[PDB]
């Protein structure tokens, strides 16, 4: 599976993102649906951003997970509570008001999906 | 009063009912988690029989049943055969139930659009019922 | 030979044998009624495997379950919702209670098919109540 | 998977995890016999979630089955299910694997496979009847 | 909703890529069927980029990311809103015309976790 | 068609981004089924990343391909083995075991696609 | 000649009838958008009836809506009312729930013919834009 | 009582509560026309309602209003044109396309039950009326 | 988001403007009475597009709905008349047909989902209303 | 039900066919789907017989089993099981190589069959 | 069509054998579904042979016709009992209580059925 | 597969009951339809007989196939037409007209069969 | 007719077709072999076409292609197809004979006529192997 | 992008290949001749492709073909084995597939109402193919 | 046993055969290209046959497909469509491109129904290229 991380750059974290990372890596390998080394995390930082249409700097955390296709609607939905527990513990604040995390679970077309390993 | 709302609402209870049987075979903190499992149960049988009218289960739960797996796979060394002692063959039985529980919840959910947060806790349950029983052969 | 006739045997079945179980940890007069809750679903499974062809239960064996259940209803008072298995004895009874509610399920699907079993599946719902009170009195007890 | 495959390899589970149960209320003899029997359907449920794939049970299991079927027929000679609490387990043990052999019927009318399961499942729940009958008389 | 506005380094707007991101948010508020709060924007410079096999090119690309359950005309209403915004945004870039595209996908609902902390 | 290519920091290539953009470009208009100026490619470094749990260091490249709906999965499975090929054959090593190279073909929805030329 | 196809026509030529009809209860301005928006939904019609042989409308229609939509937003400031505060604004009420019904005709072929997505953005955004004109039409 | 049938009865009450709107816009010899359409339109409703049971329009109806068609043909000459160029002509316009949609809910009822030709020829003439006396208020 | 129950409340949404347009043609006692029916309407559009989730109309809504027929009932004399004796009866008669029109799509939410009786109670009692309120302003 | 064995002469058992129709008979009421006098069992002793075309001295027993339909594949499998472990423990040997078993379960029309008794 | 009779060596019948097997084909073709020349019946004596399990002397006779598809459940059970009613009317007894006579009419299936003439 | 060929007393041929069973078994595995080792070939001679009712002496030749399910129509008129072609080659004469000589084809369940060796 | 009944005739015209073309090239006896086949097909296109008035093929036709059969696996003991042209020819040739018994077995399965024409078709597709195989061989 | 679509433009292809492959055994009329059918194929596969929104053959092609066949029946004594000759063989392969394309593109009329044209067409062909392959075997 | 896996089956040995055919009309390297076609069209014939069971082609096949595609379009430049078979070695190729596309069609009815064989419409679909490319090199050499 993928998980892209995407942070603003007005949030702040209690852990660094490696620390973050390292934890959501153990969170999807703990569900058992991944094998160990198949399991590929990134953090991304956003310089530009915007949130709604008010005048009030905020902070936000998003994570997509793209996972191959033929898992049920209780296994996404349990990978993606897993991922959003994990950053929304990471998170230890940002802006004058909350900070929405939120988390996608994607399904990546098997078929047609190709890997091969150098 | 639809077929599959009535078939999950009955393995519902059968589940809670089997739960509430194999809580007086463990100690203290175990029997405390499996009455706190009884009672979300008892909400998640209630948002599906009011077919999705009443609130049921929230985030928390799931994260505490994600907070105890992490718990008690940080000491399971994890095959061996279901049961290896009564009080561990009894969280066995309550594992499986709580699949076909699952099974009948999946498919309300395909059906009606309602219960993906039930399933997902019925998965972290079977889930953590299997290291419960674990647990209790190790120890 | 039918589906819904095989699933619904299997769940009367499974019923009379999760009884039998629970029938050595109550006392002499609820192991009598216990015993005779077996006998009357044993007359239901024979009813149901014949598809009509065979006589099933009587009217008399739900008048006696309705005289059991004001009878404990008399024993029972109750302020909210409590969890299933306070005792271990009433535990194996709320089991007892669920899997005849699947049976009654079954049965009422065979009825639904068939045309037949409506008295069994009225056993069976009050039969699922009186457990429901036996359950709470071993509890107060 | 398929639901039929799913609902089968459930029950079966059920089935095994209600055997590793009851096991604990039998002699050592039996004990053994029931740890093999959940062996077997282990095998049982590898051979059905794989679709076919993996191969299953041999036909020695089947014949060790009716082996003791028929030691147990010649020491058996109508009751109410569960004279005692360990003839209990095995009644509901039988019922459940009558349960597992229904889904293992249709697993087998859908996909073709599971022919030697189901005649397990029968055999086996013919030998936990024959048990529970032994440990009445006994 | 979420927005990625991806665009090429050597690619020139008119305005700065924050003054971007209020255009395309107030369109996208515009519509009716965001929440103010739930619309998230962000913009991405790509500095390592080819445009075909061939001369410089630019071009601005733009995801927009929506719970399922809205019907194909509000989606289409909602990418010829954002292609509109971001086209009148863009001065120049390269050699040729700038390719501006809005790519409108669903997330699924029943799967989606959201948490404010 | 928009193709996506994350490397992380640690993956040494055979030839620079460029290209390796060049090379995916000229595969995906090899296939015949896109404009030669509608490709478009994107290569991205990670600098935040993990894999797996382990403490061994590993490198990995990822790849996603998004084209327009309505193409059968043998034209999806034709362009994700040539994408995945392309990508291996550039990959010089990184990290202390194997690199692992994953290509997604992804179908972006036709009806709601909007497309205009500044 | 599909049903779906007649419908949609059928229901489009109502939405162009009611527009004609509301055209005359307002000013010029608003005159000759509503004559704009009636050619446009004649181009959707013929669109529709080639069953896409013949090019419909253009982005540019749509974007034309979406500016005259924020123009009209920055003037209305709404709490819940009642339709047709005023008889003009009861007329574009009427247009708009046409055009809903005409939205979701089109939205069938849509979805039964794989064409027609532009025309029911438009038809959307023109639904818009009548609520919002309606709503001037009762501030002013 | 079959669903196509009161789509179609409900169809055609609407169309008649159009024309006698439409009705006082127009002079004498239009409303009287008018009239007489209503009317036409009542025994369809009747003979539909009925499925067939109860005799209908005559012929002669269908004839007449071919007679005024070619009358108020000789007196039109079109390019194309914008529905509602005067508010008279638009009231006529609304009613063309409801009798256009009254005449797919007849063309409904006449393919499942075989009745009601005569009552759809009679709605298609009616548009086409309908049509031609639009362009010609439009022209006076 | 059902196809019936978008369709209802499309059709409730047209009701409701033709009963706003309509009520600029009416003394203020009948103006004051077709807003109460707009308000009732409203809150009919709410308990469909929930699903039945939000409560819409109450019972005391249809009373009202009956003692004014029974009111109105007691000051009409009819024999058959054509819709549209006056421009403002005519009014009334067009909402009448879509109030029949939006019973319609209702009593298929009702068929389909369970739904929705009282609304369409309402809406009948209200068609019925809308005639008796048609016949008493051509009486006037 | 019907049983037929049919056995090469060549081939030796450990017990005579009286002996083998017993066993086969107890095995087949041990099953529960047939009454005690209704199991017919018969043995045959093929004297012109042979076994693919190599010049291989082989033997072969074969047994089919006639029920009236109505049975599940489950019942039927566990009658063909039952028969031919009884058979195949019957069996001492014969031929230059080992010797195939096999047993058919084929189901009788139970709508025309004809049964009296005299 | 083909008829095989089984009996076993205890049981004494009225007629001969051929005698049997002349009331048998004498039967079959009254029923007019038949050709004169196309019924071909044969008689078999069992000399090993088992019923149940009981130690008590016991006879049967079976026999099976065999017929080609496309006749009706009527047919097929009017031929199972002309031939059952033959039967038993030639049976005299044997073993130490009633004797057991069954037909089974089992259907072969035309379109891969060989036939010639020599 | 099984092969049972019945022949009345009567019957000659021109070669032995073994050289007709060895053409046979050549035949069937001249269809590559099954193993060498599995074809299993066994030759009967009818005792008592009668074919029809008329008074004329009569001799024929009847051949079953089994095999196990799964096999086509094609494959199955194929095998009965080639065995039915081997028969007639093999017959000499017998009765006082024609011999009939048929070939049965007909399928077991191979879902419950079951094989050991021994 | 109906349409399986059209795509059959007109599959075995297409093998008729391609027979022509591949008897070019080999010798005089497979020549003449090849030219019998192609009127054994055209009586098969004719009962097929007739929906079985028609009678079609004799049993002797298959008993010809069976002696044939035996006679070239008596001189044949995993290639490629197409060792040779003439090979090649005869294994496109024994491919459409396989398509043409697919449109055979589909008509034989909806129609219940010629099983017959499906054997010749199986037995034709063997030999054509055959004969490929023996021009390889020479 | 329909099924029948893609597979009568496949078979039309075939047709078009297998023509392509028997010109160059015919002399220089015929090959010419054929060349023209194949681009008239060309047309056809066009139109069938673009669901009709692309013109296909006129009539004057049928025309032509109506013509040369009338002038081959002048010609040729009209049953024997195809292929009396290599080279009237590979003219009776390609009228077998041009009669397997006619089924296609009949498909196509019968579901889309496109087609007829080049249906007549198509069964023009293989007439003509038919008595090409006869004038080969009788010259 | 199923009709879309037979189906498949026939046409890719069809497109065997006639490749077997078409390849002696070219030279030494075609041929050993067309031969090395011809083993891995047998490997997905496998594949197929056994649905899935049997592994099939893999991924390095599809790259050297590629790859050749590549040099033989380095090798190709064409103005406008052109009639197949400028020469007989070329029409063979474009006979067996077309076949290929009967192949692709029938596997890819396999894949939609079975969820196999991506892989072999992948292969499928390149090898059409490589034909088409091939018998272009044909007619301009």
């Amino acid at each position: 599976p993928h998980l892209v991380i995407e942070a603003t750059a007005n949030l702040r974290l209690e852990t660094s993102p490696g620390e973050l990372l390292e934890q959501a890596n153990k969170a999807l390998f703990a569900s058992g649906q991944f094998g160990e080394a198949d399991i590929k995390s990134r953090f991304v930082t956003l310089e530009a951003y915007r949130q709604g249409t008010a005048a009030v700097e905020r902070a936000y955390l998003h994570a997509c997970l793209s996972i191959l296709d033929g898992r049920d609607i209780a296994t996404r939905t349990l990978l993606g509570a897993s991922l959003c527990a994990v950053l929304a513990e990471a998170v230890a604040g940002g802006g004058e008001e909350g900070v929405q995390v939120s988390v996608e679970v994607r399904e990546m077309e098997r078929l047609s999906y190709a890997k091969r390993v150098v | 009063k639809d077929s599959p709302i009535i078939e999950a609402n009955g393995t519902l209870d059968e589940l809670t009912s089997f739960i509430g049987e194999a809580k007086h075979y463990v100690d203290e903190e175990m029997k405390g988690i499996l009455e706190e499992i009884q009672n979300d149960i008892y909400k998640i049988m209630g948002e599906i029989g009011s077919k999705g009218k009443i609130e049921g289960i929230s985030e928390e739960r799931i994260a505490w049943l994600l907070k105890l797996i992490l718990r008690y796979m940080e000491m399971v060394n994890l095959f061996v055969l279901p049961g290896g002692t009564l009080e561990s063959a009894k969280l066995d039985v309550c594992r499986t139930i709580a699949r076909r529980a699952l099974r009948k919840v999946l498919t309300v959910t395909r059906e009606f659009g309602i219960g993906a947060e039930a399933a997902a806790y019925l998965l972290a349950l079977s889930d953590l019922l299997f290291l419960l029983a674990r647990v209790i052969e190790i120890e």
